[PDB]
Order: structure tokens, then sequence, then C-alpha cells
RNA sequence: GGCCUGCU
RNA sequence: AGUAGAAACAAGGCC
């Protein structure tokens, strides 16, 4: 016998054994070196799908830009970026007609959000391209650097504390002849001055990198991160787009997985069964080829202008600035290139900024051609990327366009025996087409494809197939007369997360529980997952049962703690205690599950607020095991070594402020008063009301007021 | 204009006015009358409060000026002009302390002795109208409203004037002077009219300057400005534009559906070239074990002492010599490294205490085998520009390799049972629910059928080896460490046994990125001659190290004993994922239990017991020369476990790409098998997408061969 | 008194004085998140990698006078090297376990009140009664159900208002509890929290845990009661239903 | 030659 | 050499 697991599909249908086809038990593919080659490929490719457009020289950045809107209609089935303004506007008009008042209500909601949003909202994000350092920095750090630079240059409307005032400062900075930033050298500081054009290019640029841990692809991809000037406009546009999407039944982007499955089941039920005996029904499991490279921000501006019709001009402007900036966006090429010399046995690193002047003798044919083709678009170490979006950032608005295309087939607009419906989430869709005959089915499919080509959307004919309704696929959800469980996609989440002992335990048990609830994880499979998770947990944190004689760095303390305790069933697994978790206990925290079994000494030492250790929703009880792991500590060798002292001092000031304002941690403070002013005013009023009726009496009240007076005198000085 | 409001009003007052306006986003440039009104309000409130300190008990001194005194008391607390947060904080605090009714709107001041809030307003119109306006605005009104006018007249509730006559007259005179002086320039004209407009604020987000010009270059080609585009969109009317250009568009833009029939699918084309070679981190089917029968658990022991004991149980060592050379490295270095390991083992043995972790001397042999000083020197591009060989890093397609028969036989062996149990899982809470008992019974069936399996032994080997390698790499980034390859099994009789597969010499492991490579030298015992499938041992240097006398009926065979020595490398991500190979059990047994539960719904009772004991149902799990062979549930469990284990051992981007692009085709074929009239738009594209991933990975090539076999047997 | 002298001390130095003078209250949050530390993209890999180091965790500097530098066997429990951008020191896991066997002890009577929802779940599971498991095709339909058992029927902000009123009376702001239901909730939870020395923030998170209702869209079959959604993992499956009566 | 760093 | 696969590691930098 020659074992062949694939032959298992000769009896078990593919959807009922699809988990076998997911090799999610091995390491995912990772990018090793630069991501500049991928960025150049993306720029060249998105400029190739629109080469028949109009070429312009931007008067602000002096950069070449390509406009394929209202370009020649495609004569082939290759990817196209020549979207027609009339077609997009008409699709929006029909989408509004089928859902009257959708745009107006969405605009009202977005207006309320815009008028009530604050700058602090921009701190809830991951790596953002800080232009002050030309580097990816956390959202809060980049926001703080931008605010500091604006205040230094004289743009202080952000002091109002409203996000829209920050956007006003962002726009006002565009009209400044020359800005000034600070640079660190290998330590002190140096003031550098940027012209208007340089600041424009730095504010319009997106930093590129390579995407790691990508499952299901042979070649690596390039992703992008925006700056801080464009993120507030993007936030408002995303608010409007999500408001629109929530009111569309053909959109599944803003909802969860189970909601996606419910929407798909509902549409299948409404399409197939209700179809009469003579009507044929088919399902297309479509993926869009080069989705982002053919999404032109000018069409997004057109959609925004249509949606915001009959609205205040300020709202239109603030929601239009984002597509305007993405239409002029620049892409930073990336890390650069590494060269090797075998005879002399050395290696060298060239930054991407040199690609505009480097001699092409060091590159392959592929990279030489990429650089030669992209050089015309290179402006100050960055490439023009006008033709289309780099990666996402408007997934909601792209889904809105896709849902408009889906809604254009209600049989009111086709005016033919065939019609279509379905679900679409950016770069993926399921399309149910009903028509009385195979001729009608194919005519409907052809019209849907051709209308997609008229809006800059392309159907991937290699990754798409059409069968009879009842079986299909959507975002790795395999529907076969009902969605089937795919445990493989969830398998990578069955180890120790890496937060800390208590958090890891809680997260593991909660993940097992949730996959039992949603993803049909079996009882025996759940028990085995629990056992394996506990084994990996003991082996990762060196917390073995203590009765065992496994020798580790942590084993002496665990053995002594084991011997000390009388009731050893109350010890946490991190303290070398037994595992009491089972199918009935997956929703209970370990501390509470073992609470009545702990010894009073151990219980008090573990759950002590005085411990110096304590500083996907999972419940966790605070214990000494909620420590925080160490930090990277690679800062000490870089020029940016002064950030650590600044962080420490900021933490000191914020801790003192919390000491003054107790609720500073529960709800974020609001107010334009400087920190010192607010603290001093609070101290004055508190001492006042305490002296009048409270702990304080006259002499120490006077002393406190004297200290406050000198504090304010020092503030003014 | 603003020169006026700055010259007359105190810089303190104007600064507070600027703070108040910029709090809500107004601009003194556009709304000047509002700025002046705020300044007037703040000054009136302050001078209402100023110079009037309450004495010991309830009554107030109208002091001549701010005096240095122990009586820091004030008849009023100034809530106006602090901040939204601070003003409301003061309001809440004093309301809680004194119990006064909370004002729904921010008041101006709070009088302590009478314990009540006071609202002060300055009016260009007559006082009574403004008073009744704020009376209707302020209901639940226990606060004392006092209203002044720029012309001067006064009013208040109950005709009650809290402030004394002289201070109010001073305030009146100040407002009077402000009004006539401001009129002396004539701005009183604008201040008469601006009152009603000031109260409401109009938001003024406008596009100007640079961002305006950019707005004119972000439109369709036939538009010259954003105003024109916005007007066009506002006047846009749907007039069948989509249909017209659908008619104009060429008919070659189509999605013609190609029927997918039995004769349509084509067998996947596999790459041609030299046969593929073993790439795993250790020998899987060729490994040999040295046993000591140690009653110690999975980690209860010192690996080096266990290795020494396992090597002392075997006698028959010979002067090692090269049998199958590496053919691209130095074989003498491998031989000397093996002898060095032997010498270091003897040295460890002779000493008193067995070290838990042993460092290997960095000799020339291990220096070559572990790749030290191999990385090129990092230089600045300015210092190396004219060097002829300077060029980009070699970035080409991996060399093509043909599929070999050894991988399929290896997978066959990985699915067979053994006479040892390779899994003892942790404990879990005692079962209290009937479903928990059912789960435990099903789990015991699974572990009974899976524990004695070569795939589980491979799982244990990989987990142990990768854990040891990661811990050694982090602990000793500079020292060459010797790590014995140790596993522990349960014989069928119940006795415990420790097994030694060989040794790993780990080199320097200053791993910064997840892809940074740590090199190591693997030395594994075996009985399989390398002269039978040399293409499988391309990167191994195989020595002859001893002889074995294994029990056989033909006297005793006295077979040889080779040592496979090779250089390999691993990564932090690779090591981390190899430390989690036990998810393969989860995948396999989750599929098995999903099948069991699918069959248990149709038959209204659990069917794990019948499936496992009765051996009733069978599934196609392989093909024999006569045809397709089917096996019981246990063989299916073992086969899926081996598939997952080899996915983990032979992970590669090729595997992921092929898995996705072949899942697509398999689902198309399944739709065909269900009579769903499947169709395709570009099948050649899908095939070329599947075939681009088949380059050199033995596992991926074997999977492609399996898919071809499935297509052959399917579609009939 | 103790706060204002510390404020003066911080205002004495030029750098902290500038930070306090220029930083507005609105930006207070931003500077609290200002950090060079980047969030980890692969936490599991680092935790498996960091746990092999000496001193892989961090602790307050207080540990230097609360825990000895070495235990009986001579193994280091903490080091004097500070974290990257903090005053905290880097310490080993032996410092944790040591604290769990020879550290200070306190009365844990408050914790059953702190995490009282979790203890309620514990006791409801303990007193529950099981029954026969019925194997049959489960028609699990996906519905939006409330997960929080002790829901008081308050939204996130509507409940947060009560939280601020009961925990932070003077920081409530301009909001007045309009509904009499919220008012009586405030009365009762203030009556039971007259003197409970635990810090206000844990009280706020207590009351968020207890009052705020939460919804989630899950595949349910039968039940639909808030206490039955708690053990959905234990009462439903693809081919089986476990009859269970929570206590 | 020693020390410093391993996501900055 | 080895890992690996469209670009990298095979330690980095400061005296």
């Amino acid at each position: 016998m020659d074992v062949n697991p694939t032959l298992l599909f000769l009896k078990v249908p593919a959807q009922n054994a699809i988990s076998t086809t997911f090799p999610y038990t091995g390491d995912p593919p990772y990018s090793h070196g630069t991501g500049t080659g991928y960025t150049m490929d993306t720029v060249n490719r998105t400029h190739q799908y629109s080469e028949k457009g109009r070429w312009t020289t931007n008067t602000e950045t002096g950069a070449p830009q390509l406009n394929p809107i209202d370009g020649p209609l495609p004569e082939d089935n290759e990817p196209s970026g020549y979207a027609q303004t009339d077609c997009v506007l008409e699709a929006m008009a029909f989408l509004e007609e089928s859902h009257p008042g959708i745009f107006e209500n969405s605009c009202l909601e977005t207006m309320e959000v815009v008028q009530q949003t604050r700058v602090d909202k921009l701190t809830q994000g991951r790596q953002t391209y800080d232009w002050t350092l030309n580097r990816n920095q956390p959202a809060a750090t980049a926001l703080a650097n931008t605010i500091e630079v604006f205040r230094s240059n004289g743009l202080t409307a952000n002091e109002s504390g409203r996000l829209i005032d920050f956007l006003k400062d962002v726009m006002e900075s565009m009209d400044k002849e020359e800005m000034e930033i600070t640079t660190h050298f290998q330590i002190g500081k140096k003031k550098q001055r940027l012209n208007k054009r340089s600041y424009l290019i730095r504010a319009l640029t997106l930093n590129t990198m390579t995407k790691d841990a990508e499952r299901g692809k042979l070649k690596r991809r390039a992703i992008a991160t925006p700056g801080m000037q464009i993120r507030g406009f993007v936030y408002f546009v995303e608010t409007l787009a999500r408001s629109i999407c929530e009111k569309l039944e053909q959109s599944g982007l803003p909802v969860g997985g189970n909601e996606k499955k419910a929407k798909l089941a509902n549409v299948v039920r409404k399409m197939m069964t209700n179809s009469q005996d003579t009507e044929l029904s088919f399902t297309i499991t479509g993926d869009n080829t080069k989705w982002n490279e053919n999404q032109n921000p000018r069409m997004f501006l057109a959609m925004i202008t249509y949606i915001t019709r009959n609205q205040p001009e300020w709202f239109r402007n603030v929601l239009s600035i984002a597509p305007i900036m993405f239409s002029n966006k620049m892409a930073r090429l990336g890390k650069g290139y590494m060269f090797e010399s075998k005879s002399m046995k050395l290696r060298t690193q060239i930054p991407a900024e040199m690609l505009a002047s480097i001699d092409l003798k060091y590159f392959n044919d592929s990279t030489r051609k990429k650089i030669e083709k992209i050089r015309p678009l290179l402006i100050d170490g960055t490439a023009s990327l006008s033709p289309g979006m780099m990666m996402g950032m408007f997934n909601m608005l792209s889904t809105v366009l896709g849902v408009s295309i889906l809604n254009l087939g209600q049989k009111r607009y086709t005016k033919t025996t065939y019609w279509w419906d379905g679900l679409q989430s950016s770069d993926d869709f399921a399309l149910i087409v009903n028509a009385p005959n195979h001729e009608g089915i194919q005519a409907g499919v052809d019209r849907f494809y051709r209308t997609c080509k008229l809006l800059g959307i392309n159907m991937s004919k290699k990754k798409s197939y059409i069968n009879r309704t009842g079986t299909f696929e959507f975002t790795s959800f395999f529907y076969r007369y009902g969605f089937v469980a795919n445990f493989s996609m969830e398998l990578p989440s069955f180890g120790v997360s890496g937060i800390n002992e208590s958090a890891d335990m809680s997260i593991g048990v909660t993940v097992i529980k949730n996959n039992m609830i949603n993803n049909d994880l079996g009882p025996a499979t759940a028990q085995m997952a629990l056992q394996l998770f506990i084994k990996d947990y003991r082996y990762t944190y060196r917390c073995h049962r203590g009765d065992t004689q496994i020798q580790t760095r942590r084993s002496f303390e665990i053995k002594k703690l084991w011997e000390q305790t009388r009731s050893k069933a109350g010890l946490l697994v991190s303290d070398g205690g037994p595992n009491l978790y089972n199918i009935r206990n997956l929703h209970i925290p370990e501390v509470c599950l073992k609470w009545e079994l702990m010894d009073e000494d151990y219980q008090g030492r573990l759950c002590n607020p005085l411990n110096p250790f304590v500083s996907m929703e999972y419940d966790a009880v605070a214990t000494t095991h909620s420590w925080i792991p160490k930090r990277n500590r690679s800062i000490l060798n870089t020029s940016q070594r002064g950030i650590l002292e600044d962080e420490q001092m900021y933490q000191k000031c914020c801790n003192l402020f919390e000491k003054f304002f107790p609720s500073s941690s529960y709800r974020r403070p609001v107010g334009i008063s400087s920190m010192v002013e607010a603290m001093v005013s609070r101290a004055r009023i508190d001492a006042r009301i305490d002296f009048e009726s409270g702990r304080i009496k006259k002499e120490e009240f006077a002393e406190i007021m004297k200290i406050c007076s000198t504090i304010e005198e020092l503030r003014r000085q | 204009m603003e020169d006026f409001v700055r010259q007359c009003f105190n810089p303190m007052i104007v600064e507070l006015a600027e703070k108040a306006m910029k709090e809500y986003g107004e601009d003194l440039k556009i709304e000047t009358n509002k700025f002046a009104a705020i300044c007037t309000h703040l000054e009136v409130c302050f001078m209402y409060s100023d110079f009037h300190f309450i004495n010991e008990r309830g009554e107030s001194i109208i002091v001549e000026s701010g005096d240095p005194n122990a009586l820091l008391k004030h008849r009023f607390e100034i809530i106006e002009g602090r901040d939204r947060t601070m003003a409301w904080t003061v309001v809440n605090s004093i309301c809680n302390t004194t119990g006064a009714e909370k004002p729904k709107f921010l008041p101006d001041l709070y009088d302590y002795k009478e314990n009540r809030f006071i609202e002060i307003g300055v009016t260009r119109r007559e006082v009574h109208i403004y008073y009744l306006e704020k009376a209707n605005k302020i209901k639940s009104e226990k606060t004392h409203i006092h209203i002044f006018s720029f012309t001067g007249e006064e009013m208040a509730t109950k005709a009650d004037y809290t402030l004394d006559e002289e201070s109010r007259a001073r305030i009146k005179t100040r407002l009077f002077t402000i009004r006539q002086e401001m009129a002396s320039r004539g701005l009183w004209d604008s201040f008469r009219q601006s009152e009603r407009g000031e109260e409401t604020i109009e938001e003024r987000f406008e596009i100007t300057g640079t961002m305006r010009r950019l707005a004119d270059q972000s439109l369709p080609p036939n538009f010259s400005s954003l105003e024109n585009f916005r007007a066009y969109v506002d006047g846009f009317e749907p007039n069948g534009y989509i249909e017209g250009k659908l008619s104009q568009m060429s008919k070659e833009v189509n999605a013609r559906i190609e029927p997918f029939l039995k004769t349509t699918p084509r067998p996947l084309r596999l790459p041609d070239g030299p046969p593929c070679s073993q790439r795993s981190k250790f020998l899987l089917m060729d490994a040999l074990k040295l046993s000591i029968e140690d009653p110690s658990h999975e980690g209860e022991g010192i690996p080096l002492y266990d290795a020494i004991k396992c090597m002392r149980t075997f006698f028959g060592w010979k002067e090692p010599n090269v049998v199958k050379p590496h053919e691209k490295g130095i074989n003498p270095n491998y031989l000397l490294a093996w002898k060095q390991v032997l010498a270091e083992l003897q040295d460890i043995e002779n000493e008193e205490k067995i070290p838990k972790t042993k460092n290997m001397k960095k000799t020339s042999q291990l220096k070559w085998a572990l790749g030290e000083n191999m990385a090129p020197e990092k230089v600045d591009f300015d210092d190396c520009k004219d060097v002829s060989d300077l060029k980009q890093y070699d970035s080409d397609e991996p060399e093509l390799r043909s599929l070999a028969s050894w991988i399929q036989s290896e997978f066959n062996k990985a699915c067979e049972l053994t006479d040892s149990s390779w899994i003892e899982l942790d404990e879990i809470g005692e079962d209290v629910a009937p479903i928990e008992h059912i789960a435990s019974m099903r789990r015991n069936y699974f572990t009974a059928e899976v524990s004695h399996c070569r795939a589980t032994e491979y799982i244990m080997k990989g987990v142990y080896i990768n854990t040891a390698l990661l811990n050694a790499s982090c602990a000793a980034m500079d020292d060459f460490q010797l790590i014995p390859m140790i596993s522990k099994c349960r014989t069928k009789e119940g006795r415990r046994k420790t097994n030694l597969y060989g040794f790993i010499i780990k080199g320097r492991s200053h791993l910064r990125n997840d892809t940074d490579v740590v090199n190591f030298v693997s030395m594994e015992f075996s009985l399989t001659d390398p002269r039978l499938e040399p293409h499988k041992w391309e990167k191994y240097c195989v020595l002859e190290i001893g002889d074995m006398l294994l029990r056989s009926a033909i006297g005793q065979v006295s077979r040889p004993m080779f040592l496979y020595v090779r250089t390999n490398g691993t990564s932090k991500i690779k090591m981390k994922w190899g430390m989690e190979m036990r998810r393969c059990l989860l995948q396999s047994l989750q599929q098995i239990e999903s099948m069991i539960e699918a069959e248990s719904s149709v038959k209204e009772k659990d069917m794990t017991k019948e499936f496992f004991e009765n051996k009733s149902e069978t599934w196609p799990i392989g093909e024999s020369p006569k045809g397709v062979e089917e096996g019981s549930i246990g063989k299916v469990c073992r086969t899926l476990l081996a598939k997952s284990v080899f996915n983990s051992l032979y992970a590669s981007p090729q595997l992921e790409g092929f898995s996705a692009e072949s899942r697509k085709l398999l689902l198309i074929v399944q739709a065909l098998r269900d009579n769903l009239e499947p169709g395709t738009f570009d099948l050649g594209g899908l095939y070329e997408a599947i075939e681009e991933c088949l380059i050199n990975d033995p596992w991926v090539l074997l999977n492609a061969s399996w898919f071809n076999s499935f297509l052959t047997h399917a579609l009939r | 008194m103790e706060r204002i002298k510390e404020l003066r001390d911080l205002m004495s130095q030029s750098r902290t004085r500038e930070i306090l003078t220029k930083t507005t209250v609105d930006h207070m949050a931003i500077i609290k998140k200002y950090t060079s530390g980047r969030q980890e993209k692969n936490p599991a890999l680092r935790m498996k990698w960091m746990m092999a180091m000496k001193y892989p965790i961090t602790a307050d500097k207080r540990i230097m006078e609360m825990i000895p530098e070495r235990n009986e066997q001579g193994q280091t429990l903490w080091s004097k090297t500070n974290d990257a951008g903090s005053d905290r020191v880097m310490v080993s896991p032996l410092a944790v376990t040591w604290w769990n066997r020879n550290g200070p002890t306190t009365s844990a009577v408050h914790y059953p009140k702190i995490y009282k929802t979790y203890f309620e779940k514990v006791e409801r599971l303990k007193h529950g009664t099981f029954g026969p498991v019925h194997f049959r095709n489960q028609v699990k339909i996906r519905r939006r159900v409330d997960i929080n058992p002790g829901h008081a029927d308050l939204s996130a902000k509507e409940a947060q208002d009560v939280i601020m009123e009961v925990v932070f009376p003077n920081e409530v702001g301009a909001r007045i509890l309009t509904s009499e239901s919220q008012l009586t909730i405030t009365k009762e939870k203030k009556e039971e929290l007259q003197d409970c020395k635990i810090s206000p923030l844990m009280v706020a998170y207590m009351l968020e845990r207890e009052l705020v209702r939460k919804t989630r869209f899950l595949p349910v079959a039968g039940g639909t009661s808030s206490v039955y959604i708690e053990v959905l993992h234990l009462t439903q499956g693809t081919c089986w239903e476990q009859m269970y009566t929570p206590g």
C-alpha cells in the first residue's frame, strides 16, 4: 500500500475534509531582506494597468502623475484602471435609489462623529510613518512628534483638543514656506529646515515594507503605512464608509465571521430556493485580481462628492481631503539593497534614496529593468503612486463600490430575464446569478464582468469558478448546503500567546472555549488541545507540576513552594500546581477555579496588591503572575537614545497628574489648560473645601496655597 | 481692531479670552466682537469678585485692595473662565460640599456665605429682555442672576443686588467708559448688531492655498477645478451612461464560461531535474536508538548522563571511516568532529559531576562545519564601489529537482505502528459531565490508536530538538554546545525506556531577526547503507562507526552501523514552530472527530466505539498496484497525523502556494463529482499557478503526485 | 500637601517644567502612550525566546528591598539593571515564585468582591445539575445574544456615567443622571461602597464588569438565557446536546 | 584584548 | 560549506 491522504477525498467530500488541505502546522513564509523590489514592482505594475491615461506634472510636488479616469475602454481581459466617472456616479445614484436616504443619514452620523472627535483618537493605532524621523513609530509617538513640531513652528490650533483642529493645523502647515524639524546625531540636536516642497513630499509619502507570516502565497507582498497628516482624514472617511456599509445588506466587511456566514446563508436562501422550477441558479466564487492597483483615489473622491451632496461645505471639504492626498501620495521605496562581493568577501548596504543615482551595474536583469522603468517617477527618494491605492486604507469604500455593482443587478436595472445578487468583501465575493437558461446565466455573468471593468474592478479568472448554487466559498468559509467547520485556520492560536502566565492561561482556555462554540471544536479535540496547551505552558514558563523531577532554572523554588503548601490542588499551574481545567471549566478563570483550595498563606502572597510585579477578550484575575516582560533594549546603541529619558519624564508627570486627578486613568482627561495649571487649580479648590469642612486646617491650608502661588510664579517665569 | 482690545483690557483678561475662544475652535481674526464680549464678561466677573474678602464669619470686608493677610477668604469663587473640565470640577466639588443644587449650566461665580451660584451677563440691549432670556434658559433656578448693560443699567432677581452699591457703580462706570471709547472709534455700531450672531458658532473647515491646488489636480481629466467637479456631481442625473459604454465596449471583454468535464482536467506537470534530497532536520525512518531502560520521566534526567549511559550499553565501536562523502565539503572535518565528540563524552564521564550543559572546544573542524567567519565583512558603499565582483545578492528561482521515490516510502513508514508509546499527555480536571466522559472515551481511543506511531515519535523528536536548540541559542550565543538527541518511550510491557538518536553541535546563535540562521552539526546513528539511495544523502557525510548484532533466526546478522553527519541550519521562527509540532495531533484527531460526529448525527447515538472496535467502515487511504486500498478509522487517523507531521517538518512557501492553488482545483473537481455543472473562466491560469510552486521540495512534489493520482482515480 | 510639594519639585527642573507648562490636558493621554517600545507582532516567539534568558520579566524597584538578591541555593532573583525606558528593574521568574512562598501576606477577603462575577460563575457551575446527553442533529442558528450574566441593562456610556458618579463624584462633569433607574443604582452601589479601601480604579472596573451589558453574535441552539449562553461550549455541539441546569 | 545589544 | 529562496543569514556597532 502506497499511502495517499488525497484519496480520502474519494469518499469524504472536499468541504467535509477541507482542514486536511491547510498546512497550518508549519512555519509560515517570512521575508528575509529588503522590500524595495516588491515596492518597485507594485509601482511599475499599477502604472502599467493605467499607462493609457493622461500624464501630468504636479505643480506642488513637481512629480509625474497618471490619470486613467475616463480613459479608453479596455479591449482585453487584462487588469484595467480606466474607471469611468459617469459609470461610478450612476452606480452611486442607483445605490441611493434602492436605499433612499442612506447617504444623508450616514452623512449625519459622520458629521456628529467629526464634530465630537478628539485628537487622542489618533493614538489608537499601530506603526505609523513619523515624517519627523522618516521612520515607523507607534501611533502615539508619531502623534506627539507631529504635535511638538507644529507647536514649535507656530501651528497650535491642536491645543483645542479636537481632531478637526489638528486637521486644520495639518492643512495650514501645507502653506508654510518652510518648516523646521529636529535631528539627532551620534549626543545633541540639530535644527533642519525643509522647504514647502520637501514638507509636501514628506507629508504625502507612505512608508513601504514587506508582509510576513502570509499563508497561502508563494511570493512575498509589499504593504504600506501612512503618515500622521492623512490619518485623521482617513479616520473620518472610514467612519462615513462604515456607516454606509452597516446599512447595506450586501456588505460583509464591517461584521464578524458568524455574521458573514449568516449573510451568505440568507442570500443563498433568498436566491436559490425562491427561484422557480424553470429558473437556473449558479454561484461564482470570485476573487478580484490586483484589487488595490486598480482603485484610483480620484474615483473615491467622486464617490465622496456624490455621497456628501446637499451637505455643509465644511463637511464636504474635510471628507474630500483624504482622497485628494491619496491621489498625490508618494511611496517610499524601502530599506534599499544589499550587495555582495565574493572575491573580496564583503557586503554593502545602499539605501533606496540612491536608486535614482546608483549605477545599474550591480543589479540583476529584473531589478535593472524595475529601476529603469521606475526612475522617471522617483522624486526625492520616493516614487509617485497616483494611479491607484497601495494597500487597503479604504476597504470600506471599496466594499461600498462592490456592493453598488452587486446592487446594479436587481432586475430593475438589468431589464432582462437574468439577475444577480450575493455578498462582497474587499477583494473577495460570492455572486449568485439566476436566469431561465444557461444562455441567460452566461449573459448575466458577462454583463456583471463588463460592468465591473467599467468601474476599475477586475475579476480574477484564474482564482474564480462558477458552479450550481448550493456549494461555494467565501473568505475561506466553505459553504456546502450549510457552512462547514475549518479548524485548521484556528490551529495557530492554540499555543501560549506570549503575554504572561495568567494572560496566557486565560487566553488559551478562552480560545479553546470559543472554538468549541463557533468553529465546532469537538469535546475530545478540546480536551487534547487543553492537555497540549498545558504541556507547552509548563515547558515555556518552566512551571512543572512540582511533583515531577524535571530540573529547570525555576524548579527549586517550585519544589519548595510545593512542599510548603498543604493543599497542593490550589496552586496555580504557573506555581507547579495540578490542572483542574475541563470542558465545564473553560469559562472560569484559574484563580477563581482554585480559590477555595488555596492555602491562606499562598492565597495572600499570590493575590497581594503590594506585589512589585503587576503594573480576543479574556477574563483575568490580577496576580503576581501578571508581570510585564522586559523590553527590546536595543535603543542604547542608536542616535534615538534620548527617547527613553523623555518617556520616563512623561510617565512621572502623568503619574503625578493622576495623583491630582483620580479619574485620569479611567477616562482620559479633557481640557485646554496646561497640566501644571490644572493641577494647581485642583489643589487650590481641594485645599479650600478641605479647610472649610475637612481634614485640612488653617495653617497647612495657607502653606498649601503658598506652595501653589510659588508654583504658578515659577510657571509664568 | 485687536490693538484696541489688547490696549484697553488687561493682558490677563485677553489671554483668558483667547483661551476660551480657542477652546471651542473660534478665531479672534474672524470673530472679533465675540473676543471683545468675552473680554468684557471676564473683566466684569473678576471685578465683581475682586477686592471683596469675606471676614471670619458671615459678612464681608470691602477691602481697599488685595492685602497680605491671614484672611485668605473670598466672598465669591470665580467659576467663569477657568476651563470646561476645571469649571465643572469646581462646581461639582462645592455642590457636594455645601449641598447646593447643581446648576444645569455653568454659572459665573459662587457666593459662599449665602451658598448660592451667581450668573453675570453684559447686554447691549435693555437689561430686562436679556434677564428674562436667561431666566427661560435657566430653570430650576435657585441661582442669583445679575445683569448689566453696556449703557450701564442693572437688574437682578428679587431686585436683589448681592454686591454693594459702590462696587457695582465702579463696574457700571468701567462698562460706560468702554462703551463710549469704543464708540469714539465707532465699533459700537458693530457691537450693537453682533450679539445675537455671537452666541452660535459656524464651523469653517475651508480648503485654501496648497491643499486647494492639489484639490484641482485630483479630478477626472476633463475637469479644471474642484468647484466645477462638485457642481457637475451635484447636477448629475443618471441617464443610462453604463448601458451606452457597455454597448461601446469591445465584445472581447467577456467572462465566457468553459465547461469543466471529466476529460477536461490535466495531470499536474512536475519539475524535471536531479532527484530531490532529504532536507529534514533529523533522520526519520533511518534513525537508530540506543536504549538504557531508565525509569525516569520525560524531563527527569540530565541529557548528557543519559547519552553516556546509552552509548555505554552498545559495544562494537570501530575506528570511524568515511563511507559516503559529502561531495561538496570536507569529510575529514566531519570524521574529526565525531572523534572530538567521543573524546569530550569520555572527558565528561571521567569527571565527578555530569555538567547539565557541555560546551565544545572551538576547533578548526567545528569552526568550518558550523560556519564561523563565513559572513562577509560589512562595509560602507563608499569604500567598495570599483570592485568588479560587487553585485546584488543572488536572487533567482530555486534549482529544479525531480521527485524521488524515497519520500513516498518515508511517508509510508511514518504511518505504521510501533511497539512503543510516544505520548503521555498532561492531566485534566476530573470528568463530571456525561459529555466529558464521552470526550474522554473518544480521546482514549484516539491516543490508543495514535501513540504507537512513527509520526508521534517524529513529533517528540522535533519538539525536544527544537526546544533544546532554542534554549541553547538563547543561553549561549557564543559557545559550541553538545546536545544529545533524547526521547523517552513506554514499552508495551509498561517499562520506561530512554533513546539516543545522536548529537547536535550548536554554534554561535546571535539571532537578531526571526529569519537569522543558527548553524549546527547533526550526527545520527543508523543502519541504512548510504550506497543504496545516494541521491537522498546529498548533504550528508556518512561514516561507518560500528557493528550491531540484532536478534535474528539466521544466527546473528552482524550488520554495520553508520553515522550520518551533516551541517544544517535553523531559525527562531523555525525552532519556535518545531517546538509546537503537537498541533498535528490536534489537526488529525479534530478531523477524525468531525467525521465521527457527522456520522453520529444521522445515527442517533455516538459511534466512536463502533468505528474503533467493530472496524466496520473503511476509507480510501492509498493505492496498491492492483488498485485503491481502503483502511479502517485507525489507519485514517495515522495517515492524517503523518500528513500534518510532514507538513510541519517540510514547511515551505511552495507548500502553502500549492495547497491553496490545488484546493481551488480540488473543489472544482468535487463540484463536478456532485453534478453541479461546474465552469471555469481560465483553467490554464490556475494550472500555471499550481505548477509554479512545484520546484524542489520533496513534500510538495509528493503532494502534487498524490493530486495527480487523485485526479486519475476520481473523474470516472 | 504631599502632592503639591512633588509638583513643585517636578516644576523645579527645566525639562519637566517645560513638559508640564507646554503639555495641555487634552494631550495628557498622548504623552502617556509616548514610548519607544513597539508592540510585538509575534508575542509567542519572543516569550519562548525571552523565557530562556536570565531576568526576562520586569518589576518595580521596590523589589530590591522586598526580595533578597539570591535565594537559599544562590540563584539570582533580581538585577539592578533598569528597563529600557522605565525605572523598573529586570528580574527573573524565581522572584515571582519566591514571592509566592516567602513574600508578604495580606488578607484576600476583598478579591471575592473584586471579581464577584467570576466567583458567581464558579458557584453557579458548582451547584449545577447535569443530565443525559442527547445525540441528534443540532439546528444551530446564529443570533445576537447577551453574554454578560449580571447585566443591569445599561449601555457602555450610560453605565460609565454611574461608574463615575459612584467612584469619582467630583469628576462627573456636567452629566446628571436623568433616569431614575440609574439614580437608584447609584444610591444602592454608593450605599454598599461607603467604606471599601480598594483603590478607585479597581472599583470602576468592578462596576463596569458588573453593570455594562455585552452582546455577541454566536450560533445558538435553544437556551438563549444569559446564564445558558455562559456554558454554551458545554451544552451544545455539532451532534450532541447536554442538558444542564445552571445553579 | 575586555565591556554594550538581539523587534528600534 | 550550510540554512534558505526573488533577499537574506552565516553576528552588529563604539573605542
